[PDB]
RNA sequence: CGCGAAGGCCCGCGGCGGGUGUUGACGCGAUGUGAUUUCUGCCCAGUGCUCUGAAUGUCAAAGUGAAGAAAUUCAAUGAA
RNA sequence: UCUGAUCGUUUUUUCACUGACCCGGUGAGGCGGGGGGGCGAGCCCCGAGGGGCUCUCGCUUCUGGCGCCAAGCGCCCGGC
């Protein structure tokens, strides 16, 4: 039925259509400013992360303010061919966000710290 | 000078109601057909405490003929109602207490509270703790009726409204001295936030036209016209009368 | 129909009390959209209020009956079209340079739509018929009408619809139509409808000046008058 | 033409067109705004001496402002 | 002492605005005195407050008449 | 001298209508008319067969229970 068995009217539903826009809003897609080799500036060398390093069986890492966990995990693993177990990541005072890389039992942080140049 | 105590209790301020509490309002119910023509049938399921009012209320509860539900309401509760009773409601139900029904179906004479003023309002007079409206003498053309309300002022009243039969319970309530200053604090401090006046002949000039002087005189004569501009007009308002 | 073993009839009782009552038609109830409640008393406002001649004189219409004979021969005389001029208009330019036809020619007879026209071709006592839609939006726009017809000595008639006379041209919604000419076999078929159309308008246009409207109250209220009435009766 | 009948015939005011009508003014300035589109004047002859002319792109809203 | 809600007291530059009010005279609002016991005397002239009002003394916008050529002059009528 | 009260105006007083305007209720849920039907009541005639009239009902009050998303009937049409 639905002619009138209720004592209120609402609005009827209508049709909606979705954009098809005779051209693109802007030009091209915008590029990554975010990619493997700006996620993970640099590794840090100090007297707690050598001990990390070569008693933990981790890194550590200085990586770019907005990225996540799941983000990091990525890059190390694509840019040195690697495994990563799990990642702990603090934000510094200064504020670069510091990241502590766990290593995946199959790898040696030893073998790995030598080729990134860190002794 | 400066607005007096009692020119800023209308500004919606520190004056407002305490009503974090409040259990909610005092309505009996909206007139529709199964109240207009027969009689619906409610239990009463609790009578609760409302804090600031000294008539406790009653969750009836009801059916709603038109669709599947339970209804609750919060009548104020007339004396002798208690839990697991069943309230009637509407033009075709018997003179009983507590069980409502327009003036004008009910005998002369009959004591009703929480009347309506106008058809549909849900009660409007005679619902204080303890107060009752009187029925006189019904006008079965121009169809009205004639109410003695609680001050004594008879009025005219449209016919065709309703109201619960039977005074309104929790009467005799000022019959305590509350005996203390506290005990009065207490009782202020659950409704709107007004309790511990201050004579105007004690403040200075500023406010209260009465204050200052030398001998704490009022000094002005008390009776106050009510064409008098807002903000002079206090004490005796328009007396009509003074002295014992 | 043969007994059935266990179906049973089972009925149900209405009213206060007892079982819900059924979900029927609320069409007077319903809290309408309250852009209609205006566009809806203002159908009974204009049967409350006095409205006076030169407004009420629209409701008065031709009837159906009469109706199809007009709009028969209007059928016969609508104005050109966009695709057929503009086919015409391809036939017209081609043939310029040839030397057999040219572009135009004479102008067989065709209606005239617009009031701004009508008028113009009226106080100069050149329309036959006159058309004037019963409803037009301002009704101020063709309130001044009827008196110039028959001041003039115009035949005038009166037919429902500003959009289907919007359709004997091709229009969302035309005023006014008005007959200036037409050809020798039709114009017995005119003098048909002018002969009965100005024996009911024009002819009785003093009955239409003393005339007013309104005042019909409400069912509710009339009804009471009746039985109040009946009362002393 | 009718123009010049409907100029003719506003200046004779205090009629009920004026009166029918308010009412379709005073209340759907509250079902919308008392600022609201009409779609076509209700003054056809007044416009168009204003410089109105009945082409695209031209709109006519009516306000509603309070007396004193 | 005021007030039965087209209400009392009050806020507000303004609206079908807001507080008391999710309230209704055993209530809200305005005062004065100051537990209980025992009493609360005389004055309505003065100063206020309130109550009613036809035969109404005064009484302003409109409004009505009279004279003038008109601006105007005059008169009656007259709410709080 | 009162010679209709007709279509016409206005000073008018009292009452009535509602359409402007205002208040209140609601999930805007059965408002005003007219009959179907009667456990019944009555008013009246009347061949006991019935006929005319007035009242009523969405027809429920010992129980802190349950109550919607149609049974039944009537008319079509399709699959196999």
């Amino acid at each position: 039925k639905k002619i009138r068995t209720s004592p209120t009217f609402r609005r009827p539903k209508t049709l909606r259509l979705r954009r098809q826009p005779k051209y693109p809003r802007k030009s091209a897609p915008r590029r990554n400013k975010l990619d493997h080799y700006a996620i993970i500036k640099f590794p840090l060398t100090t007297e707690s992360a050598m001990k990390k390093i070569e008693d933990n069986n981790t890194l550590v890492f200085i990586v770019d303010v907005k990225a996540n966990k799941h983000q990091i995990k990525q890059a190390v693993k694509k840019l040195y061919d690697i495994d990563v177990a799990k990642v702990n990541t603090l934000i510094r005072p200064d504020g670069e966000k510091k990241a502590y890389v766990r290593l995946a039992p199959d790898y040696d942080a030893l073998d790995v710290a030598n080729k990134i140049g860190i002794i | 000078g400066r607005v007096i105590r009692g020119q800023r209790k209308g500004a919606g301020s520190v004056f407002r109601a305490h009503v974090k509490h409040r259990k909610g309002a005092a309505r009996l119910r909206a007139v529709d057909f199964a109240e207009r023509h027969g009689y619906i049938k409610g239990i009463v399921k609790d009578i609760i405490h409302d804090p600031g009012r000294g008539a406790p209320l009653a969750k009836v509860v009801f059916r709603d003929p038109y669709r599947f539900k339970k209804r609750t309401e919060l009548f104020i509760a007339a004396e002798g109602i208690h839990t697991g009773q069943f309230v009637y409601c509407g033009k075709k139900a018997q003179l009983n207490i507590g069980n409502v029904l327009p003036v004008g179906t009910m005998p002369e004479g009959t004591i009703v509270c929480c009347l309506e003023e106008k058809p549909g309002d849900r009660g409007k007079l005679a619902r204080a703790s303890g107060n009752y409206a009187t029925v006189i003498s019904h006008n079965p053309e121009t169809k009205k009726t004639r109410v003695k309300l609680p001050s004594g002022s008879k009025k005219v009243i449209s016919s065709a409204n309703r109201a619960v039969v039977g005074v309104v319970a929790g009467g005799g309530r000022i019959d305590k001295p509350i005996l203390k200053a506290g005990r009065a604090y207490h009782k202020y401090k659950a409704k709107r936030n007004c309790w511990p006046r201050v004579r105007g002949v004690a403040m200075n000039p500023v406010e209260h036209p009465f204050g200052g002087g030398n001998h704490q005189h009022i000094g002005k004569p008390s009776t106050i016209r009510r064409d008098a501009p807002a903000g002079r007009k206090v004490g005796l308002i328009a007396a009509r009368r003074t002295g014992r | 129909k043969v007994v059935n073993p266990l179906f049973e009839k089972r009925p149900k009782n209405f009213g206060i009390g007892q079982d819900i009552q059924p979900k029927r038609d609320l069409t007077r109830f319903v809290k309408w959209p309250r852009y209609i409640r205006l566009q809806r008393q203002r159908a009974i406002l204009y049967k409350r209020l006095k409205v006076p001649p030169a407004i009420n004189q629209f409701t008065q219409a031709l009837d159906r009956q009469t109706a199809t004979q007009l709009l028969k021969l209007a059928h016969k005389y609508r104005p050109e079209t966009k695709q057929e001029k503009k086919q015409r208009l391809l036939a017209r330019a081609e043939k310029k340079a040839a030397g057999k036809g040219d572009v135009p020619t004479k102008r067989p007879p065709v209606l005239r739509a617009g009031v701004n026209t009508v008028t113009t071709l009226v106080e100069n006592k050149k329309a036959q018929l006159v058309v004037i839609a019963h409803d037009v939006d301002p009704i101020e726009l063709v309130v001044f009408l009827p008196a110039l017809c028959r001041k003039m000595g115009v035949p005038y008639c009166i037919i429902k619809g500003k959009a289907r006379l919007g359709r004997l041209v091709h229009r969302k919604t035309c005023t006014t139509v008005a007959f200036t000419q037409v050809n020798s076999e039709d114009k017995g078929a005119l003098a048909k409808l002018v002969e009965a159309i100005r024996t009911n308008y024009n002819d009785r246009y003093d009955e239409i000046r003393r005339h007013w409207g309104g005042n019909v109250l409400g069912p509710k209220s009339v009804a009471r008058i009746a039985k109040l009435e009946k009362a002393k009766a | 033409g009718a123009y010049k009948y409907i100029q003719e015939l506003w200046r004779k005011k205090q009629s009920d067109v004026m009166r029918f009508l308010l009412r379709v003014r005073c209340w759907q300035y509250r079902q919308l705004s008392a600022l609201h589109r009409a779609p076509r004047p209700t003054r056809p002859d007044k416009a168009r001496r204003l410089g109105y002319k009945a082409k695209q792109g031209y709109v006519i809203y009516r306000i509603r402002v309070r007396r004193g």
